[PDB]
């Protein structure tokens, strides 16, 4: 029920892209993401840091909260849902978010462009596959999907901030 | 009984490097005040203000004597005379002995084992005072009390508090709250949520800028990185955690490639905290 999500990577990531554009427009770091369980989207999040005024409200953490709400409202054990969920995000999870996905025991992230300032799947630290026996399970990464498009939006955003 | 240890980056954890300087013995104790004035006006040592300029030494009987820190040594640090080192009339070298080279600490000491190696060579400036130590204790008995409350309830025994050092006003106390529905409510994430909802309409999302965090035990990777994102200024914790990211497995508070760094002190009320829960 895990690789079954991967078939529409094109569609799922095109949809993450449309949210990165939204975040960009609303003065947020252009990062969007979806969480797919059993070919259904159980959670979407764009970066909400400046809107909520909460530094921790990264795209991935807005999506995790949304899945957990979906699990609560439908009476499903988050363990069995997260463990067969794939995350599609336009930018390599930061160090914080990578630890989050680990602790949620998410198995697979598909991501776009390198996160050079905060990346946690190899760029700055490798939280994603590190040996952390008390911080969840390591996950695997399919990097690179539509990276040239995604990195441009980062580069746009930072040319725009102080 | 406890003591605060700084967690610094590996680069800054090593031995303080040394540089060569010229010092000379003060053979006339009563010229000391005068000679210190005239010398450090010529050689103010603007880049080594942590060095004391007068080094005392107790003889085997308590008889005290002193050398004076003349100046830094040049590219070729040969033997040098008083006449060559101190210009006149700007300095009256009466009362001084023949100069000698001495290694001195290049940079001020940070850790207390670095104050040790450094005071060995030459006296330096510098951990916490009584008033502050007691105050930091109060905030850490508060996290401990909170961690115990979570343990009795059935949650992870981790306590956190966020404090504003300008007024010493506690801004948010909370413990671990992870549940099956909400597994990421670690103590640190709960305090950042509590500060966030309490702040005003005109606030930058760096919810923690300026503030201190005391937590029973060292944060996990997720918490630590969030502290960097939230721009905490100082973090105090008691015992380490096996997977901890402010000193044990990572030191994210002191990287160059993150747009924020902050001081971390470990070991505060560590005797009590050590029996509580590690994060995660
Ligand atoms: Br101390
Ligand atoms: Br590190
Ligand atoms: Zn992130
Ligand atoms: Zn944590």
């Amino acid at each position: 029920p895990c690789v079954v999500s991967v078939q529409e990577t094109e569609k799922w990531m095109e949809e993450a892209m449309r949210m990165a554009k939204e975040a960009l427009e609303n003065i947020e770091v252009p990062v969007g993401c979806l969480m797919v369980y059993n070919n259904e989207v159980v959670g979407k999040g764009r970066n909400e840091v400046n809107q909520t005024k909460n530094a921790t409200r990264h795209a991935e953490m807005v999506a995790i909260d949304q899945v957990l709400d979906w699990c609560h409202q439908h009476g499903q054990s988050p363990s069995t849902v997260f463990e067969h969920t794939v995350l599609y995000v336009t930018v390599e999870p930061c160090i914080m978010c990578a630890a989050a996905l680990r602790l949620m025991k998410i198995p697979l992230v598909v991501y776009g462009c390198q996160n050079e300032r905060f990346g946690g799947c190899g760029s700055v630290l490798n939280i994603a596959s590190a040996d952390l026996p008390n911080t969840g399970r390591p996950f695997q990464c399919i990097p690179g999907y539509r990276a040239e498009e995604a990195v441009e939006l980062l580069k746009t955003f930072y040319k725009q901030e102080n | 009984q406890w003591q605060a240890l700084p967690v610094l980056s590996e680069q800054q954890s090593g031995a303080v490097e040394l540089i060569l300087a010229y010092a000379a013995p003060v053979l006339d104790k009563r010229q000391t005040s005068r000679l210190l004035r005239e010398v450090s006006a010529v050689y103010p040592l603007p880049a080594q203000p942590h060095l004391k300029r007068v080094r005392p030494s107790r003889s085997a009987g308590g008889a005290q004597s002193s050398d004076l820190l003349l100046c830094l040594a040049g590219p070729s640090a040969g033997p040098r005379s008083l006449a060559e080192l101190l210009p006149r009339p700007a300095v009256d070298p009466r009362g001084l002995g023949t100069p000698f080279l001495v290694p001195v600490p290049a940079r001020p000491p940070l850790t207390r084992s670095q104050f040790e190696e450094a005071r060995a060579h030459w006296p330096t400036s510098f951990l916490f005072s009584t008033q502050e130590r007691a105050a930091m204790q109060t905030h850490m008995e508060r996290v401990v009390c909170a961690a115990q409350r979570a343990a009795a309830q059935g949650l992870r025994a981790v306590g956190a508090v966020v404090v504003d050092p300008a007024s010493d006003r506690v801004l948010a106390t909370g413990h671990d709250c992870s549940s099956v529905a909400s597994p990421l409510l670690h103590a640190v994430m709960v305090c950042i949520d509590l500060v966030a909802q309490g702040q005003g309409e005109d606030s930058l999302p760096y919810v923690c800028t300026g503030y201190d965090l005391y937590v029973t035990r060292e944060p996990c990777v997720m918490c630590a990185m969030a502290l960097v994102h939230a721009r905490i200024q100082r973090v105090f914790y008691g015992a380490p955690s096996p997977d901890g990211a402010l000193g044990t497995l990572f030191r994210v508070h002191a990287r160059p490639d993150l747009n924020h760094r902050f001081q971390v002190f470990r070991g505060i009320l560590e005797d009590q905290c050590r029996q509580l829960d590690p994060d995660p």
